[PDB]
């Protein structure tokens, strides 16, 4: 392998990043849910501040 | 006449107020990583865009992803690295004809990181920078100088590489995340017209014009644009001795 | 997926795509229309629809636009119009609002493509917001495109005098068939254009069009002025180096707004 392929700061917790990842994932995604009354995995209207409608 | 007036040049200095990283992540934002390990990173994205040959934008672009997104969140020590493969993977595709392959990013992490936690990393990134992937480069301003500059296209090529050079290595150091692309970019250009020491220019524009115009183009002093081409030239220095 | 609509206190539009994934993370084409489209809103135009927020949501991905809505398009604001039609100086209004935004998206490497009175949206109080753009009706389509050959920015100056000179008519200008028809629509008025301003590599060659001679402008639109004319000409010019330019025509005497 080439001179550049090289680990900087020791090894990684896989099984806590994957998990931290989906935590935030999950974060993000559920505060633009709480932004805008819609889950948008579920991709229906919820209630709140926009009266969602449908042309 | 627009090249009288230049719409396109003070649209790009309005763009690049945008998607601009904080001075101050390492004191207010970063427990874990300092600029040390900063610098340490940022050399090592740099071997890889040199071995891969990617495109001249694609490392200064994913520093620009990574110092924005160590402005929003705490990334630890041993993520460093994975933040650092997903910016370059997000540059390679908005720069890049056939972009870095995820698999081969993962290889020049020595295989620390893994396929799909890069990308579940590039979901992170993209989201949390909301889509403003479209940064304004300090090629962008090089490009728009060259293009006023009445120099022969062998002469352009000369300060254009050498130019490029001076960019990657400001985006190596920390003391130049505070200076917008357009500033980098007209600092690497008049350091690159002064030939690397190894000539006297012999510029149909003459260097003080150059400096002068730049210096009004992109709205800053003429002694601002010299202390700018010094930290550069000064660098310069420094990435010379580590050898 | 299905379009959804809110209000407050104003107006939200939604979008949903679907994207591939898998290979390798996000598609190219998804992360650069996507980072253009969050670009042109730094700048905040006001005749360019808002792009409000972008939210991706993972197997499966599926990235949802919202955008701002405006119900009214610019074929309801010409059917709304009193009887005798819009005012002049309303309709330079409009030019104006529409070449400021099509300018805009020019200067951001941004071609419309796809310019028709359904894409142009004005808002209730008389402001024009572009819309569909950077993500059948063969009338507003410039020649370089119905012959198929190299098409830049000028595609759009050319859709901008079809409709500029439909406020005036409240009907379409070319009407056409096919592409070798509307071709033949155009040359109603322009005439047949010589031989090296035509390209090659195109579809149709020049000796499918009988030698015609362009006809007097006010023809078509006769309730506008002579100097009005003039500006729908250099937006109608067959050449797309020559056309005008959406800058160029807003420092056209005729949408100069008087005082």
């Amino acid at each position: 392998k080439p001179s550049a392929c090289r680990n900087l700061f020791g090894p990684v917790d896989h099984e806590e990043l994957t998990r931290d990842l989906e935590k935030h994932c999950r974060d993000m995604e559920e505060a633009s849910q709480r932004k805008w009354n819609f889950d948008f995995q579920n991709h229906k209207p919820l209630e709140g501040k926009e009266e969602w409608q449908e042309v | 006449a627009n090249l009288l007036n230049d719409r396109v040049l003070r649209a790009m200095l309005k763009a690049e107020e945008t998607c601009a990283p904080s001075v101050s992540y390492f004191k207010c934002v970063q427990k874990e990583v300092l600029p040390s390990m900063r610098k340490i990173v940022a050399t090592w994205m740099l071997e890889v865009c040199e071995e891969q040959k990617c495109e001249e934008e694609v490392f200064p672009l994913a520093m620009n992803y990574l110092d924005r997104f160590l402005s929003l969140e705490p990334v630890k020590k041993s993520r460093l690295q994975l933040l650092g493969a997903t910016c370059m993977f997000v540059a390679s595709k908005m720069k890049e004809t056939i972009p870095l392959t995820a698999e081969k990013l993962c290889i020049y992490t020595d295989n620390s990181i893994r396929p799909e936690e890069l990308l579940q990393m590039e979901l992170l990134l993209v989201n949390k920078l909301k889509w403003n992937l479209a940064a304004m480069t300090p090629h962008d301003f090089i490009e728009h100088f060259l293009s006023k500059m009445p120099e022969a296209e062998e002469n352009k090529q000369i300060i254009r590489k050498h130019a490029q050079t001076f960019v990657a290595l400001c985006a190596t150091d920390v003391k130049f995340i505070s200076n917008p692309p357009s500033m980098v970019a007209a600092g690497s250009v008049v350091a690159a017209v002064q030939g690397l020491n190894l000539r006297s220019p012999n510029n149909f524009l003459s260097y003080y014009r150059l400096t002068r115009f730049l210096s009004r183009v992109i709205k800053c002093d003429p002694d601002c644009l010299r202390a700018c081409q010094e930290q550069i030239e000064a660098l310069l220095e420094s990435s010379l001795r580590q050898a | 997926g299905t379009v959804y609509k809110a209000r407050d206190g104003h107006f939200v539009a939604l979008k949903s795509v679907r994207v591939p994934n898998g290979e390798e993370g996000l598609p190219i084409s998804t992360v650069r229309e996507v980072a253009l489209l969050r670009r042109l809103e730094a700048f905040e135009h006001p005749n360019v629809v808002r792009l409000m927020d972008v939210c991706a949501t993972s197997r499966e991905i599926k990235v949802t636009l919202v955008f701002e809505h405006v119900d009214q398009d610019l074929r309801t604001y010409l059917d709304k119009a009193p009887p005798p039609g819009l005012p002049a100086e309303t309709i330079k209004d409009l030019m104006r609002q529409f070449l400021r935004g099509l300018d805009f998206l020019h200067a951001n490497c941004i071609v419309h493509r796809d310019l028709k009175p359904e894409n142009i949206l004005v808002t209730s109080g008389g402001t024009v917001k572009l819309a569909d753009f950077g993500l059948v009706t063969l009338w507003y389509r410039a020649p370089e495109v119905l012959l198929q050959s190299t098409y830049a920015t000028p595609v759009d100056m050319w859709s901008v005098g079809c409709i500029f000179a439909e406020m005036f008519r409240r009907k379409p200008l070319f009407c056409g068939n096919s592409e070798a028809d509307q071709l033949g629509k155009i040359f109603d008025l322009i005439g047949l254009p010589p031989e090296d301003d035509w390209p090659r590599d195109v579809s149709l060659p020049r000796g499918a069009f009988p030698p015609r001679g362009p006809r007097p402008v006010q023809s078509v639109v006769p309730e506008m002025e002579e100097s009005g004319a003039q500006l729908l000409l250099e937006m109608l010019t067959f050449n797309p180096h020559k056309r005008i330019s959406a800058f160029r025509a807003l420092q056209h005497s005729y949408l100069h707004k008087d005082e």
